[PDB]
């Protein structure tokens, strides 16, 4: 039984039991402060539409916020497969000023990247849930979504933003909503006759403190270590039948960067990052005689099929200076998330860590482009030769060719995340570092 | 830990001063009601 | 390449790096005393069968208890489709005793509903390998169900039960099995002819010590904190076809809670949590003329479709105080989950919590009900006007409304997680607070 | 609102949040050393190419090694639904030598087996992305894969190989690649007409220190807590229709274990743990006409059917003792992992562990198996009576028996994954344990 | 039927077991039933329609020890020589024509 | 009790020491005389102390 | 083993056909422990 394995006992054990330091059959949990959490609607000012500009001015509630989900109503103007993650798409962005500065700020895009690259199983199954429809919804239906902030202080409450500390300075979201949504208010460049306005209200989570842990909050100085994101938009040295294109392009970062991310892509179709082709889930009508390989099939716009990506090998160099050796796209969009994320990447999005573990919030090694003179992302293209149109082509080709659909992935985004210190002191605050 | 609330522990209370056979060292008897 | 980007230092850097504390390269892993684990198995008192009672002492063969392992082996009365989680269903409850005091229980819905919640990605689908059928099992086939426990002891070895501390303390589980199960005894209302009784065993893991821990254990007090289920059923206002009914249920729980949680259901049909309609794996049949919208497809019982969900709205109300603005049920069923979990909950089921991560067992925030004179939960019911025989209807509707087979929904089941303390000294134990 | 809970502080608050400890809301970051990542490409000598046996010296690029990818290039040899995880396949085994003295070795079984116990979820499937074909690919396309190795220095920076502290050692990667892989260069055992043979190349991630962690590491000894790989391949007791056989086998194990795992086989069928059967993915063909219960359907190999297992129920003997009452393959194909690790297990593949989280890197809980002289193995099979061709029989048969086609599961991989040490001392390193 | 045990203690008075010396450790015998027995249920690889389920009745011979012996039992302690049974079960190698 | 059924008891201080233990058991034929061997003993498929 | 003239009348070293139905080997060995008793509580004195 049990015991004749105890009994088991010698010298290579040493190391593992002797002089033990530690059980695992009793545990110590700490006590902690009293706090509670609420929901509150905050109020968004300007009028809410396709295209139009918002913002919301963060309510003094409570003492310190952490989640803001924005919530917005949308309805279908087709049926499923005409949508794709529309909610996320909706919020065309979002920034975060804090006394007129800004902290940050993200793109309906970098919301696709990020998910792309960061949530995974049924945290990202979950998450298409509150931004789309995935229950094969009809022409009419109604869905309110929710769309999770990705901010520093919305990812965890030990970057929980002060706002008791913040006595002097008001806290502002800035929200852009999208002129136009896939499915819900224009098909392609199509707009949908009788589409709704969306609906939009902002919930922020505030954390009630008590007495004592409220006071030293309200009094006290605080250093947080938190993220931003860098983005730029870029043409994309657009790939040709005829050759692989190639481009080396100036990224203007700056700060301890954990990681790049970026994407090629389709500015016409939101989260378009491969080329259409006439294969089951790669364009609208796939596999039938309606298939067409100028639209998407947007309910499936995102993909795992690498062939469709356009991105043949890619190196980051630093003053001159290879980072590191020159490696396939399909490295930077299957092995980097194995080696740092865990999760599951599609076809279309690259990620390069200098961190450890990027997808945490501990710093675990980070390049700091503000002592970069030089720092360049190195680009070779596949060779846009394949008949999208034909499976035999799409399907049974080569490693460094693909779909001719891949000219229409003109757009590039060029991501950083990187780590700044966001001071609070006397009731303002703001980052120490431009 | 543990704030003596009076109303909300006398069934733990009530256990824990229930009567145990803690003295059965050495003692034989035919009882012993598979004590551990 | 590596050396360029470890000269790219600059001030901004000094949060990260200065004055290093740690490093990423060099782990010491923590030495421990010795142990053993053992499946033991328990002798069944009383007799196994449908409807039949049975329990057992846990032997005292190992010095802790942590994982416990029901065992069952059922045969399929029909075909394929026609059961749902039909170990879970057998296993109507489990109470956990000791010295005669009730320390916890949970149901079989409560099963459901934890898992709802709480399990994810393949934890679940493992789950489901052991307590369904999976493989498009047929007729007459055999299978052998594992149903591990949910007590606080069941989750992680720093809860074991030490066993071993409380001589003076029987434990005991006792266990109650269903009448009825879907698909193995009974299909829907009608007894199977030549249905099987269920074949059980209950196998406890045992861990056996070292001398010094053992001994410690034996003589020493232990304070153990855990968590506990409350719950009580409720019939729910009667969701109607002709208006938004609406209903205010005492909560009736006590003790610091991490969360509250809630479905709605079918009694009838086990794991039901949302309206049946002709739209495929929502009816027995569903999407072709043979569709029943009274019938489910047992073998897909469940969905994510909130549109078959019979909850509009809710809010929890303090001593008639509301704790937080009225959020929709899609809240409660999608984004309480994403912000505090990170799983996907199934349509049907809703969380609230109190707790920064109601799933983990370290506390972190929680609602004393034992300090509310009169807490409330406030619901608003969606509907039910859509006609569940036509995917049109069914899937081209509202926020707002729901089937008109969602009036079947008549069953509600609140329930609650607490933090109490487990005390053993000189041999006896109990629960610190009632 | 919020206040309203707040303020019901009571006495049952008093052991959560009196004389409180911690918060929840300032998370201060450990300061850390300087350090950067490289990915460098290594030189690999021998040809490559199919059944040849190739090695690389790792590069003196950096100061510690933590991953390592073997790239391969293949190209199907045929359509989709013929290969299963082939880069998997193709590499046939690792073998890991510091200073000349063998530390570890991982084999494709290993790797198909270790994925099946440790990986999951969207892992389990980036991983399967990056060593097969899953978007229906056809005959020709190249695609390049990427296998991760799984030596103790490639699952946690803790245990980064200090390249720096061996400086009188070389260290040394030698891989074997198989002279077959399904879909690529044979179909079957029957040869490709035209399959070219593969592209290589090991890349490892050097990972460079600052100064005053530089010469720590150079200069200091060191003591690594790392896991290595016992394994042994073994004959199954014929299963057979007539019959549940049976099989004790003695395992020749060493060093402190945190788990046993195990697989039966089809040695012809990579990654077949299963018996075929004509049901949909349980071979070639299956559910028509062409049905045939002597091929997999290579695409969906293996299978979470546990009617196709072969294991009735198992047991371990040490030193001639029961450690535990018997319990059903299913106990230690659904239940051990669902406990241990939390993923999920295909069917054909066991695990027992001695640990509470073998998963992981703290070594939770071992069994030592050089206090053991006399551990065994016990297996009992399943009546081979079910007729693979026929739905009817495989899947609405009993607990105790599965498909005559169980019988081509002659092959048993035992494995053992145990703790030593592996000691840095004056520019040199070795294994404290020998056995 | 009556089918008498044959551990140490069932064997001989000299190796009985002190219960009383036992007072913190129980005593038990699991026992497995045969799923078929021949004759009763079973007729070689056939099953037996009507068969009974048997009914068991276990019987355990106690010593009643009078004062000075019953209180030496329960307060000192004892070393009994027993005996143990080992067993293992092997695939035989069938011999052949 | 049954055929295939796992049971067990636990010995009560009915006494001070115990020796021998007799299993009964309850059986029918189920065909003639020639049909059983040692049946009883074959139902005690085993016993564990 | 249907031909007593061959069951019967036959050699040493060999058996029935139906002798390769004895497919199974049980092998039992008998042994002495110590079972010592004190304050209470018993069990062996070797594994």
């Amino acid at each position: 039984g049990g015991l004749s394995q105890l009994v088991a006992y010698g010298a290579q054990d040493v190391y593992l039991t002797g002089n033990p330091q530690i059980t695992f059959f009793k545990t110590v949990y700490r006590r902690y402060t009293n706090f509670a959490i609420e929901s509150i609607q905050q109020t968004i000012n300007g009028s809410v539409g396709f295209g139009n500009k918002v913002s919301t001015q963060i309510s003094r509630n409570g003492d310190l916020i952490t989640d803001i989900v924005v919530e917005f109503v949308l309805t279908k103007g087709g049926n499923g497969g005409t949508t794709y993650y529309p909610a996320e798409e909706l919020l065309q962005d979002v920034e975060l000023e804090i006394g007129g500065q800004r902290i940050d700020k993200h793109y309906n895009d970098w919301f696709r990247t990020y998910d792309a690259l960061f949530r995974m199983n049924d945290d990202r199954y979950n998450y298409r849930r509150m931004t789309d429809w995935v229950n094969n919804e009809l022409v009419g239906a109604q869905k309110r979504f929710y769309v999770p902030l990705i901010f520093f202080f919305n990812q965890t409450p030990g970057l929980a933003l002060p706002l008791i500390a913040l006595q002097y300075h008001e806290v502002k979201l800035y929200f852009t909503l999208a002129s136009q949504v896939q499915g819900v208010n224009y098909n392609g460049s199509s707009a949908i006759a009788g589409a709704a306005q969306p609906t939009m209200s902002v919930w922020v989570d505030y954390i009630f403190l008590d007495t004592q842990e409220r006071t030293r909050f309200a009094q006290l100085p605080h250093e947080y270590l938190i993220e931003q994101l860098q983005f730029t938009g870029s043409e994309t040295a657009t790939p040709s039948a005829t050759t692989q294109a190639s481009q080396n392009i100036r990224l203007n970062f700056n700060h301890p960067t954990k990681y790049l991310a970026w994407n090629f892509n389709n500015p016409t179709n939101y989260g378009q990052y491969t080329a259409l082709a006439n294969i089951p889930g790669a364009c609208s009508g796939a596999g039938t005689a309606a298939a067409t390989v100028t639209t998407p099939d947007y309910g499936n716009t995102g993909t795992y099929n690498e062939q469709l990506a356009v991105l043949d090998s890619a190196k980051i160099q630093l003053n001159g200076q290879d980072r590191f050796a020159t490696r396939k796209g399909s490295y930077f969009n299957k092995v980097q998330p194995y080696q740092s994320i865990g999760g599951v990447t599609p076809a279309g999005v690259y990620l390069y860590s200098f961190a450890l573990k990027p997808a945490g919030r501990q710093p675990s090694g980070t390049c700091n482009f503000s002592r970069i003179d030089n720092a360049t992302l190195s680009l070779t293209y596949k060779t846009c030769s394949i008949d999208a149109t034909s499976p035999a082509a799409v399907l049974g080709n080569t490693e460094t060719v693909t779909a001719n659909t891949a000219t229409l992935l003109t757009a590039l985004n060029i991501y950083a995340k990187n780590y700044n210190v966001l001071r609070i002191m006397s009731g303002m605050g703001g980052l120490a570092y431009a | 830990p543990l704030v003596d609330n009076p109303f909300s522990t006398y069934p733990y209370k009530h256990v824990i001063t229930e009567t145990q056979p803690t003295q059965a060292k050495n003692q034989a008897i035919w009882g012993l009601v598979q004590m551990g």
